[PDB]
């Protein structure tokens, strides 16, 4: 089974900059390589095949070539439709293998998130359970990284994560931060902080509450 | 114009089987050549196989020998993708495309689990714990334990949609979603306009709806 090695798997780009994707294949597969191109939506399309023949109705600015075993896809002048995932399929023999994919971002200034935190609600609690929440708004770089404390005691194990997609409009990026505890544990602590480390702080922010619950 | 039109979404327990279509919608023999593709969430895309119905041939990855089955109806130009003894590891959307990759279809979502429809629990991400006011303030509403996705979040009937972030569903460990949907706000409007979530679940049939206010707690 032939493998089809992707790099680089994450890019960062301005608009009318000039990008190489790459696809390096274990064994021959004589120019027969496609590129497809995958949406937020999840929409694919088909750019190339054949590793350099464009696609009826592709933009020019798309070009693809060869270079001993790495295939690449260049994209001359980036602009706002291109930031998208991109794959290379080989079609040399049986079975079919695809690239792992390279996701292209829109790279902006460095922006600090404003963080809030959320105590659980009285209606939550007479469920026996208690959720914390920590947002993180309107940040850049996506790298961030959130450290709950209970009691000035760090926590792991009892937290779950999720981040949006890169925002249309400023190129931002959200995070929330769940920490979920039993009503029992919940009661027999004071100080509950949510801790953020980001590129565009000089120090940790922390944000904390001691006794809410409404 | 010619295009490729899949099965809807699927919700089976594990150890049943599924049976996924994609349809040719105006095309001929020639044209039931299709590749299927499968898509874990946040994942690469991985071929499963290919059906060349002219030469009654059908190729597999190794790793889905014994999982997937392809066949072909040649007179309504649709192709079937037969799964069985499906676990967790086969929840993803699949993908049929045709010869040369021309055309792609929309993708089908599979979710396999023992969980059953369950509506959600909606609470309030109340602004403040005690702080009055303070330039830009921040509420939600924490959308909790529901099942299957999706589930559809506005605020104020649709008038609201200004520093509005609705995340990316969870799965939890109790085998249930959850989500929060939060907007920034002026401080100024805490005391005077009326913030309310609406939340509709449509496999539940449950449509919730809550109000935010500043209990200051
Ligand atoms: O012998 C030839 O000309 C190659 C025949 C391969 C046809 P196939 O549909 O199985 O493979 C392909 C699948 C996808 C693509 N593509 O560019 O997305 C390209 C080829």
């Amino acid at each position: 089974d032939i493998q089809m090695t992707q790099s680089p798997s994450s890019l960062s780009a301005s608009l009318g900059e000039r990008v190489s994707l790459t696809c390096r294949a274990s064994q021959e597969i004589n120019g027969y390589l496609g590129w497809l191109q995958q949406k937020p939506d999840g929409t694919i399309k088909r750019l190339i095949y054949a590793a350099s023949t464009l696609h009826s109705g592709v933009p020019k600015r798309f070009s693809g070539s060869r270079s001993g075993s790495d295939y690449s896809l260049t994209i001359s002048s980036l602009e706002s439709e291109d930031f998208a995932d991109y794959y290379c399929l080989q079609y040399a023999s049986y079975p079919r293998t695809f690239g792992g994919g390279t996701k292209v971002e829109i790279k902006r200034t460095v922006a600090a998130p404003s963080v809030f935190i959320f105590p659980p609600s009285d209606e939550q609690l007479k469920s026996g359970t208690a959720s914390v929440v920590c947002l993180l708004n309107n940040f850049y770089p996506r790298e961030a990284k959130v450290q709950w404390k209970v009691d000035n005691a760090l926590q792991s194990g009892n937290s779950q994560e999720s981040v949006t997609e890169q925002d249309s409009k400023d190129s931002t990026y959200s995070l929330s931060s769940t920490l979920t505890l039993s009503k029992a544990d919940y009661e027999k602590h004071k100080v509950y902080a949510c801790e953020v480390t980001h590129q565009g702080l000089s120090s940790p922010v922390t944000k904390s509450f001691n006794r809410g619950e409404c | 114009q010619v295009q490729l039109q899949q099965s809807g979404a699927e919700l089976v327990k594990p150890g049943a089987s599924v049976k996924l279509s994609c349809t040719a919608s105006g095309f001929n023999i020639k044209d039931t050549y299709m590749h299927w593709v499968k898509q874990r969430p946040k994942q690469g895309l991985e071929w499963i196989g290919r059906i060349d119905p002219a030469n009654v041939d059908t190729k597999y990855d190794p790793k889905f020998q014994d999982k997937a089955t392809i066949t072909a109806d040649t007179s309504s130009k649709t192709t079937y993708l037969q799964l069985s003894s499906l676990t967790s590891e086969d929840t993803a959307v699949y993908y049929c495309a045709s010869y040369y990759g021309i055309y792609w279809g929309q993708g089908t979502t599979l979710t396999v689990s023992s969980a059953s429809t369950k509506g959600p629990s909606v609470f309030p991400l109340a602004p403040s714990s005690k702080s009055t006011s303070g330039g830009t303030a921040a509420l939600g509403c924490l959308v909790k334990d529901y099942f299957p996705e999706p589930v559809t979040v506005s605020w104020n009937s649709g008038a609201l949609t200004s520093g509005v972030h609705t995340f990316p569903a969870v799965l939890q460990s109790s085998g249930l979603y959850s989500l929060s949907s939060v907007v920034t706000v002026p401080s100024s409007s805490l005391g005077t306009q009326t913030y309310i979530c609406n939340v509709n679940h449509k496999p539940s049939n449950t449509k919730v709806d809550k109000k935010v206010e500043p209990k200051s707690c």
